[PDB]
């Protein structure tokens, strides 16, 4: 009942060819316009773009680029040796201990899929690049855990907090706090930078 | 029907005339635009990098 | 290839946004990270606007 | 879990070894992502519609007893815990071998 | 003493006193809980070391409460600090409390000082 | 979130429907609340049909009752359809009441979940 | 910081770990929470500068008062105005769509503090 | 007690109403279906015999058991000579099977966890 | 190949969107919202690119 | 410098040709800028004599030092052989 | 709630500009 | 099919064509877009095509 | 001495000192404790517990 | 890392060095230009070493979990 | 503990782009074979800025892709 007129066109290629800002691809000049020595090409080779991102995609395609390496194996850099520099070696290991810089192929595949979906939908609006399923997503949180507790409502972006006065009488001073200018403080500003993270126990 | 809404419409028209006299052609407070006139909310919020406090 | 398309998209985003943000070559602060995020968002929205106009108005 | 048809040959284009945009299938015999490893077999058949009950035609199925006489695509989709029940009920493909 | 024991001293068992002292400490903590590692006891260098403002109230609450009741109150404190629930956000019972001489609008002038 | 008091407006049908479809499909709602609304929808649906059917059967019997069977057609029809109307109304009202009570319980659970009620905290 | 004994090393590790509670818990996010665009760092600094400017005015008056009741009363009188402005800011920032809206709301709050807050504080302090 | 556990036959309860795969269930390897096996309670050094029978001596003949209208507790009630008279080895019925005196003292009296 | 043509078309889209973003000075760090004036500038830049490519396509089809 | 056997011989040769192709595009832009080709004053579709001479100088400079510089970089970087 | 001035679409102004010159709203 | 080298050369030609055209458009466009001369764009594209035709045998080669 | 009990009521009963403190769940009972001699005292539980 | 990547690196370096030599003065070739190219190569290698050192140092000094100090 | 060849290549690509941008920005090739103190300071600042920007850019791209899921 929902598919009656939802998918008008199915060919992205026609819309790309008739609307993308590129010169017509059926011109006969593209056969012998320039001369290159291509050696021997016995397999279907595809060209990748941006003059800086082609090697990343070539490594992504290959299956031998996903063989895991230990640091003692990859303890070197193109112009720097790391086996004699221990501080730089430790910093290198820490750099590769970040999940955003050391991702499995599934993460990169998912990211590329979602980015291409974004590109195609924002450009063509063809409605076939979106997920065919309709997903209803609900959060199931174990509220009976004392180690992690969510924040009912939210921690609001700004809270103005009155500094308590007179809690200390050690040297007859009722102002616990003083700023760098030397002026005593009566109020405080507390900010909630991250709106989704849990609050530590 | 006229009795129910005469005073209500008089108040509405008085507010309209007042904000025209003050040359206020901006939309009133409780104006809820349709979907096409609204501003989409930006989802991508990247928290700043955590760094140790020197003090 | 779709992965190559997304890689080009991301690399151009970083290139342009870092060129804009790191103009005076001063050391960055936290607000500089937030400004880089703002510039990336502007790049993505500019792509949306331009491509949407390209295909139909 | 028998082999209906021999698995499809691996493509000769190195750029075809990624997950497909729409079907989501990776035609990679040695996929680095073990959880995304699929084997694709290619069948050819004829689209045919589903059947209906006709007691006088002796096409009546007792679901509880396990006796089935007509193709009830709705029940067949429900019993196998399949997902796209409507796209299953609409029709089914009858596999047709080329000559023998 | 910040929170006196004489508020509830007729009772040998300190349970209401334990609750009162923990509530006062929790107010003080809600003020200062996130500044502890930058301006207070938990600083990296002793140059900026300052005693946490709620140390005395914390020790009084610890004295008044057993570890079991202290653990219960710490669970409540976590539940209320995750949501940033200041008690002033909900308190309204002062509108349904009998007036007293201590409730005068001019609180500073109510006290008579004498050598 | 809703205003409280004697002078306040009761929940209208449109408001109840909007809140039900909010609790069923929206995010920011835990799985338990949505499941509560789903179980409300599943179990309530029996009562409207049951009331209508029981009213139909009782009205069929009543159309031939010892005094009703000897009435003129207009009076006979009215008296015969009275049980059907009563039982149909009972079924519809019971379905609506059960569904809305469970939905309002889910709404209270959602409000407490997101701390959207003053004078309510853990 | 490398050269130290076992006790000093343990104390340094403790001090470092007590400050990474924000780091450890940033990974545990909730799906059902209502997210908002946070106040930017420059706006945070501007608001803190406005608060420090307010504290500059009140400092001689509160430090020349020998009664805790008077200082508490001064704190309470300002705090009501500041809390109304904070509520306005929180509403308008939670209901913000982009960083431009959050910046607008933060600028409005800071301008309220720097324009009307100082005048109100000066009137209170003259009363005291 | 092996005769009491009806979880042993739960696999049969599925097909009391779902006959569809009952025949598939019947074409299954027989492991413990309608049979009781008692693991060895003694060390027997007889290599000639692969498996040993530790069935209770009062359950070996079903002809006597089938017509007896009593529970199988007769096979478990004082059938061994092994006694252990040590004051410290008294494994009571359960630590919670006690009483709280003629003055019912709480929470000792009012909790199944303790009484 | 059809896949190659689609890839080139999308790459061209990305490149010229980046070009318009640079030419209109859209990329700024003070906030992430693109104003209506900047959106109009981007759309006019895209229109000019489209006109230039139509002219080039016509000329190269004639030649 | 950590080297691995990732691409085949033909794939490596193709990737080398691809980076050479993009280097050729970059040098095309470079020679265009350095020879004052990219200007709005140009009202013709042909190269003038001065532009052609400057472009020939650019081509000669590219020819003389490309292979030598690549060899020097290869010696300096000193990537260990794959085993 | 208030609509921020940059997010405010002057629909009232758009209708006002479309009014005839001799109009009671323009007189107001 | 067997013209793998021809296909690769065609891809290279298309990419170089588009890149040179983009270079000319980026160099010639004025006033944040909305201003460029189509004849000037065509002339620039032809001149850059000649330059890259001279450069390709020098740079783009194997071994 | 802050007397309390984990589960049920016990009685810290020292006969030599002649004292008995009832450890009651949820009750943090404060007692004063003064011993005016050097002494090793045994004691027991004087509330039925199991 | 496949060796071709090193070749790729070389290309970038060459490109940069070219802009440093003939970017402004498009003269002929001689041994002086070869010396200038070697100078640019050494400068680029040292700059790459410095950038690698500082980049890796900054990204490795960012905390990522609790401090161990075993 | 284990790093893929692709991730190593991505790290090398990060270093390549940072080095090129810092060479262009700091004029690190205008030397006599060795960097200057001012050039070293500029390269250090640029490399740290590149590290911060790389972290933020990677986080932003991942969050965009994940927002497609959510
Ligand atoms: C409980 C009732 C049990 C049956 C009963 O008492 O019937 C009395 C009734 C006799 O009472 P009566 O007033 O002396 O005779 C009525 C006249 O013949 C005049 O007959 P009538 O016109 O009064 O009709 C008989 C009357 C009363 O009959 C009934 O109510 C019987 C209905 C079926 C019961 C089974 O109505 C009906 O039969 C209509 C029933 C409609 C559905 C209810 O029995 C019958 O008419 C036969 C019932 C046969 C049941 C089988
Ligand atoms: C009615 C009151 C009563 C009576 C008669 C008895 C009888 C006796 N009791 Fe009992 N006892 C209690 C009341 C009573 N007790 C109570 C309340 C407790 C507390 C339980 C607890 O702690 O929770 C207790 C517990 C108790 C203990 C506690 C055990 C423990 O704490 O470790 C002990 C141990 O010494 C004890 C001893 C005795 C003895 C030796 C007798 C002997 O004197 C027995 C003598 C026998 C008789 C008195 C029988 C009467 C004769 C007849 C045949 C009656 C019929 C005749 C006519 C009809 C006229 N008793
Ligand atoms: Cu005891
Ligand atoms: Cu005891
Ligand atoms: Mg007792």
């Amino acid at each position: 009942l929902s598919l009656i007129n939802q998918y008008k066109s199915l060919n992205l290629s026609s819309s790309i060819k008739h609307n993308a800002p590129f010169i017509n691809r059926d011109l006969y000049v593209f056969d012998d316009l320039f001369s290159y020595n291509l050696g021997d090409i016995t397999t279907k080779k595809s060209l990748f773009n941006d003059k800086n991102s082609f090697l990343t995609s070539y490594s992504y395609l290959n299956n031998n680029s996903w063989n895991n390496n230990e640091f003692d194996l990859i303890d070197n850099l193109p112009f720097t040796t790391l086996f004699d520099n221990n501080d730089l070696f430790n910093n290198y290991k820490s750099f590769f201990q970040d999940s955003i810089f050391n991702s499995p192929k599934k993460q990169l595949s998912s990211d590329s899929k979602q980015l291409f979906k974004h590109i195609i939908y924002r450009s063509i609006k063809n409605n076939i690049i979106q997920d065919y399923t309709k997903l209803v997503k609900h959060e199931d949180f174990d509220e009976y855990s004392r180690w992690i507790k969510r924040s009912p409502g939210e921690v609001l972006p700004l809270r103005i907090i009155k500094y308590p006065l007179g809690l200390e009488t050690i040297h007859n001073n009722i102002f616990e706090n003083t700023n760098n200018e030397g002026n005593v403080e009566l109020f405080r500003l507390r900010f909630n930078s991250n709106s989704s993270k849990m609050q530590h126990k | 029907l006229n009795q129910k809404y005469y005073t209500h419409m008089e108040h509405l028209w008085t507010v309209h005339v007042n904000r025209l006299n003050q040359k206020i052609l901006e939309d009133p407070l409780y104006t809820f635009y349709p979907q096409e006139l609204n501003v989409p909310k930006h989802n991508i919020i990247v928290p700043t990098i955590f760094r140790d406090t020197p003090q | 290839m779709e992965q190559n398309t997304t890689q080009v998209f991301s690399d151009l985003a970083y290139k342009v946004c870092f060129k804009v943000i790191n103009d005076k070559n001063k050391p960055f602060v936290l607000h500089d990270e937030q400004r880089l995020a703002n510039c990336l968002t502007r790049y993505v929205e500019a792509f949306n606007v331009t491509s949407e106009y390209f295909f139909r108005e | 879990g028998g082999e209906v048809c021999p698995p499809m040959d691996a493509p000769t284009d190195s750029t075809l070894f990624v997950n497909d945009t729409f079907t989501g299938f990776n035609p990679d015999p040695a996929n680095p992502e073990d959880t995304e490893q699929v084997t694709l077999t290619e069948i050819t058949g004829i689209v045919r519609r589903g059947e209906q009950q006709d007691i006088l035609a002796r096409r009546r199925n007792w679901n509880k007893e396990g006796i089935y006489n007509w193709v009830d695509l709705d029940y067949m989709g429900k019993i196998f815990r399949l997902f796209n029940l409507d796209a299953i009920n609409t029709a089914y493909i009858e596999r047709v071998v080329p000559s023998f | 003493t910040v929170v006196p024991t004489q508020t509830f001293y007729q009772m040998q068992d300190y349970y209401m006193l334990c609750g009162l002292r923990f509530e006062r400490w929790f107010r003080c903590d809600l003020v200062y809980h996130d500044q502890r590692h930058t301006k207070f006891d938990q600083v990296k260098n002793q140059k900026n070391y300052k005693t946490y403002p709620c140390y005395r109230e914390y020790y009084e609450a610890q004295y008044a409460c057993q570890d079991d009741m202290f653990d219960f109150l710490m669970e409540l404190a976590y539940a209320r600090r995750a949501a940033d629930n200041f008690e002033s956000d909900f308190a309204s019972h002062e509108l349904t409390t009998l007036p007293t001489f201590y409730d005068t609008p001019k609180a500073a002038e109510r006290k008579t000082y004498t050598y | 979130m809703e205003p409280f008091g004697t002078d306040e407006r009761n929940w209208t049908h449109e408001e109840k429907d909007i809140i039900t479809r909010f609790l069923k499909y929206d995010k920011h709602v835990n799985l338990k609340t949505a499941e509560m609304v789903y179980s409300a929808e599943v179990e309530s649906a029996y009562f409207g049909k049951a009331g209508a059917l029981a009213g139909g059967v009782i009205s069929a019997l009543f159309f031939n009752f010892p005094i009703v069977r000897n009435l003129p057609i207009i009076r006979r029809s009215v008296i015969g359809v009275l049980p059907f109307l009563y039982c149909y109304t009972w079924g519809k009202n019971t379905q609506e009441e059960l569904r809305w009570l469970k939905t309002f319980a889910a709404y209270q659970r959602f409000v407490v979940y997101h701390g959207q009620h003053c004078k309510l905290w853990v | 910081v490398e050269e130290m004994d076992t006790i000093q090393k343990m104390n340094y590790e403790a001090t470092v770990n007590m400050g990474r509670q924000d780091l450890i818990t940033r990974e545990y996010t909730f799906y059902s929470d209502y997210e908002f665009i946070p106040i930017q760092e420059d706006r945070k600094q501007q608001m803190e500068d406005a608060l420090n400017n307010l504290h500059k005015i009140i400092h001689p008056t509160v430090t020349q008062l020998k009664k805790k009741a008077n200082v508490q009363e001064i704190q309470d009188r300002v705090f009501r105005k500041l809390q109304g402005w904070e509520g306005e800011l929180n509403t308008c920032v939670f209901s913000a769509k982009n960083v431009r809206d959050s910046n607008f709301c933060a600028d409005r709050f800071t301008n309220r503090i720097n324009t009307e807050g100082v005048e109100f504080v000066k009137q209170i302090l003259r009363e005291y | 007690f092996p005769f009491l556990e009806k979880m042993k036959y739960n696999q049969y309860k599925e097909y009391k109403n779902d006959y569809l795969f009952y025949l598939d269930f019947l074409k299954k390897e027989i492991t413990d279906d309608h049979s009781f096996f008692w693991k060895a309670r003694k060390v027997i050094k007889l290599p000639q015999y692969s498996v040993f029978s530790f069935v209770p001596l009062k359950l070996m003949m079903w002809k006597t058991m089938i017509n007896y209208p009593e529970s199988f507790w007769y096979a478990a009630s004082r059938v061994v000579q092994s006694r252990r008279k040590k004051v410290f080895v008294t494994k009571c019925s359960a630590r919670t099977l006690t009483t709280a005196g003629w003055t019912f003292i709480t929470p000792f009296s009012s909790n199944i966890k303790y009484t | 190949d059809k896949r190659k043509i689609q890839h080139e078309g999308i790459i061209a889209l990305i490149n010229y969107s980046t070009l318009c973003a640079q030419k209109c000075d859209v990329l700024k760090g003070h906030d992430d919202k693109i104003t209506d004036t900047e959106e109009q500038c981007l759309r006019v830049c895209a229109e000019k690119i489209r006109q230039t490519f139509e002219f080039t396509n016509d000329i190269y089809l004639k030649n | 410098m950590s080297t691995r056997k990732i691409f085949d011989s033909e794939e490596q040769s193709f990737i080398r040709l691809v980076d050479k192709f993009y280097l050729g595009l970059s040098l095309t832009k470079l020679c265009a800028q350095s020879c004052n080709l990219l200007r709005n004053d140009i009202s013709g579709s042909a190269l003038t004599q001065k532009e052609k001479d400057c472009l020939s100088i650019c081509y000669n400079n590219i020819e003389k030092t490309q292979s030598a510089f690549y060899a020097k970089v290869k010696t300096t970087m000193n990537l260990p052989a794959v085993e | 709630e208030m609509i921020l001035p940059h997010n405010n679409r002057q629909l009232a102004r758009q209708y006002f500009d479309s009014l005839p010159e001799n109009d009671i709203n323009r007189k107001y | 099919e067997d013209n793998y080298a021809a296909d690769v050369q065609r891809q290279f030609n298309r990419t170089a064509f588009d890149s040179l055209y983009k270079i000319c458009y980026n160099s010639l466009v004025q006033k944040n877009g909305s201003t460029i001369d189509f004849q000037k764009q065509i002339d620039c594209h032809q001149r850059l095509i000649q330059v890259f035709a001279k450069i390709a045998p020098i740079v783009v080669k194997v071994e | 001495l802050i007397t309390n009990s984990y589960d049920i009521v016990h009685s810290w009963f020292i006969p030599g000192l002649g004292i008995k403190l009832d450890c009651v769940p949820g009750r943090s009972t404060h007692h004063t404790f003064f011993i005016d001699n050097v002494g090793f005292y045994y004691g027991q539980c004087a509330e039925i517990c199991g | 890392m496949d060796p071709v990547l090193g070749d790729v690196i070389a290309t970038r370096i060459y490109k940069a060095c070219f802009k440093h030599v003939y970017g402004k003065n498009m003269k002929a070739y001689s041994e002086k230009d070869e010396a200038k190219f070697d100078q640019c190569l050494t400068s680029y290698v040292e700059s790459y070493k410095s950038v690698t050192n500082h980049f890796i140092t900054y990204l490795g000094q960012l905390p990522k979990k609790g401090l161990s100090l075993d | 503990t284990e790093v893929s060849n692709h991730n190593y290549t991505q790290a090398v690509a990060y270093l390549n782009r940072a080095t090129s941008s810092c060479v262009k920005k700091c004029d690190s090739l205008n030397n006599n074979g060795s960097l200057s103190s001012k050039q070293e300071s500029c390269l250090k600042t640029c490399a740290e800025n590149h590290a911060i920007a790389t972290k933020i850019h990677a986080e932003y791209i991942r969050k965009l892709a994940e927002s497609k899921y959510l």
